[PDB]
RNA sequence: ACUGCAGGGGAGACUGGAAUUCCUGGUGUAGCGGUGGAAUGCGCAGAUAUCAGGAGGAACACCGGUGGCGAAGGCGGGUCUCUGGGCAGUAACUGACGCUGAGGAGCGAAAGCGUGGGGAGCGAACAGGAUUAGAUACCCUGGUAGUCCACGCCGUAAACGGUGGGUACUAGGUGUGGGUUUCCUUCCUUGGGAUCCGUGCCGUAGCUAACGCAUUAAGUACCCCGCCUGGGGAGUACGGCCGCAAGGCUAAAACUCAAAGGAAUUGACGGGGGCCCGCACAAGCGGCGGAGCAUGUGGAUUAAUUCGAUGCAACGCGAAGAA
């Protein structure tokens, strides 16, 4: 708003996985107030990923988010008779939020049966750097880099 | 297939383009790479990014043809002057003295009518 | 009259530099130009760019200003020739020879007209592109007369200080320009003081409807000339004078209406300036508009579909219960 910033609400660390990250994904996939259901889906996906790989699910998630972390956005502006996109830098928190939203959205509309295996496959693809979120990040990066001339 | 260790650099920075040509001290052009010569078209040719990349193209062509140092003559009320200068400096070329050679008519030819946009 | 002073006052002749364009040649390759975005356009048959040389017309950066000059319009690249006016000083000379001026005469921005020349750049008309519903415009690409010179014509401008010419008087304060004058005369200061001619601003009285004027009056008086009697019709008609023409000057009436107008105040508005704010913008979350059902509305039908409500702020409203 016009009257300065608004502090962001804090989060708690999950007893099962002591990191704010897992709570962040639960919050992002939470819909209709079913926090327990979101936790169940994320735990099933993480257990599936651990079953398929062997390494720690939080480490796989960290690899995935580091791979899908973007650098610049393409926020647009209009001055006169035309509108053009302006590539600007992104803060780490905003980049993490955008990548998590992209991952969740692409896992929601995948061609599988349940979100356990859907999110397991999505996080594994993001960890290996070949998934839908990675493709979206590459597209955003290149289409923003194509507008480097208008960098005011 | 020439060798001109010393030469001259001319930058013409206007409101619609930016031309960077590199000549020998006698003024014979060796390279002339421009904002339009590099990938650009429309009004983007007058952008500082376009001017600086055209300077990069001109500098690399001069390096290929065998030029190590050039003096710079600039003219025109363009915004790519300093960016082109910096690119020519830190793209493998030395600029030395910087001089402005913008023509100054002593009240000669009548200018066109003012814009009524 | 004599001695000094400043000046883009004016006319003629010669001449200089910058810049644009064009021509020729060299270097050189794929773009150049243009806009808010583009396209028309130019180049690839060698363009833009760079260098050197040449041709040509126009206008004279810096000085340059709030300044100077001129009756007004207007006036600065330089040099020379001819010429106008003004200011200061002495009071040298004449002795009211002064002021205004109906008609009349001359001068008079730009645009335009005639004759010959010239034409770099700009640029009405015109053409293409672009915007838009349309775009006979604003923007872009071009481009003719014209802008320039010589001699004539035209005599019109918001030709304005929106203030006719001349004179006398009516506190001051503060800049600038041209002189002169003693003193402080070295306090070097070219400052201050006195006077004359101007040019700005602020300010006393006075005037004014107010805004404002205020020694450069719109104050206090005199002399002369010009002009007005509500707004349109109309600065138009007819007649007349001038003009190659365009048109200029003198200049009405019928009819129509009861206002047209000048200052200042409040409010409102603005695609005016400054600030701030709102799920208002922005980041996201969940919906409508697509399908079926319920309710209200419009229209149609009928015996009524009793009636009111109609933007946001009416539409599951009045109606928190129609067999
Ligand atoms: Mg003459
Ligand atoms: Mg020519
Ligand atoms: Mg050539
Ligand atoms: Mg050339
Ligand atoms: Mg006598
Ligand atoms: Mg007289
Ligand atoms: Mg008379
Ligand atoms: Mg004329
Ligand atoms: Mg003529
Ligand atoms: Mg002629
Ligand atoms: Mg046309
Ligand atoms: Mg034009
Ligand atoms: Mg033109
Ligand atoms: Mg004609
Ligand atoms: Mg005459
Ligand atoms: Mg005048
Ligand atoms: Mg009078
Ligand atoms: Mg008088
Ligand atoms: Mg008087
Ligand atoms: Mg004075
Ligand atoms: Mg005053
Ligand atoms: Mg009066
Ligand atoms: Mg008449
Ligand atoms: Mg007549
Ligand atoms: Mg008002
Ligand atoms: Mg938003
Ligand atoms: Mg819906
Ligand atoms: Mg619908
Ligand atoms: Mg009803
Ligand atoms: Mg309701």
């Amino acid at each position: 708003p016009r009257k300065g910033p608004a502090p962001k609400r804090p989060l708690v660390n999950d007893p099962v996985y002591g990191s704010q990250l897992v709570t962040q994904l639960v919050n992002k996939v939470l819909l209709k107030g079913k926090k327990s259901l979101a936790e169940r889906i994320v735990y099933g996906a993480l257990e599936q990923a651990r079953d398929k790989t062997g390494t720690d699910p939080v480490i796989t998630l960290k690899r995935a988010l580091d791979n899908v972390k973007p650098a610049l956005e393409v926020r647009s502006r209009r001055v006169g008779g035309a509108t053009y996109q302006v590539p600007v830098e992104v803060r780490p928190d905003r980049s993490t939020t955008l990548a998590l939203r992209w991952l969740v959205g692409y896992s929601r509309q995948r061609r599988e049966k349940t979100m356990i295996e859907r999110l397991a496959n999505e996080i594994l693809d993001a960890s290996n750097g070949l998934g839908a979120s990675v493709k979206r990040r590459e597209d955003t990066h290149k289409m923003a880099e194509a507008n480097r001339a208008f960098a005011h | 297939k020439k060798n001109v260790p010393h030469g001259a650099a001319h930058i013409k920075s206007t409101f619609n383009n930016t031309i960077v040509t590199i000549t020998d001290p006698q003024g014979n052009v060796i390279a002339w790479a421009s904002s339009g010569h590099v990938g650009f078209k429309g009004s983007r040719k007058s952008t500082p990014f376009a001017a600086q990349l055209a300077a990069e193209n001109a500098a690399r062509k001069a390096q290929d043809h065998g030029v190590r140092k050039v003096d710079v003559f600039v003219k025109g009320p363009g915004s790519g002057r300093e960016t082109a200068i910096r690119s020519l400096q830190a793209a493998g070329l030395e600029v030395g003295a910087i001089s402005d050679v913008t023509p100054q008519p002593h009240n000669g030819v009548r200018p066109p009518k003012r814009r009524r946009v």
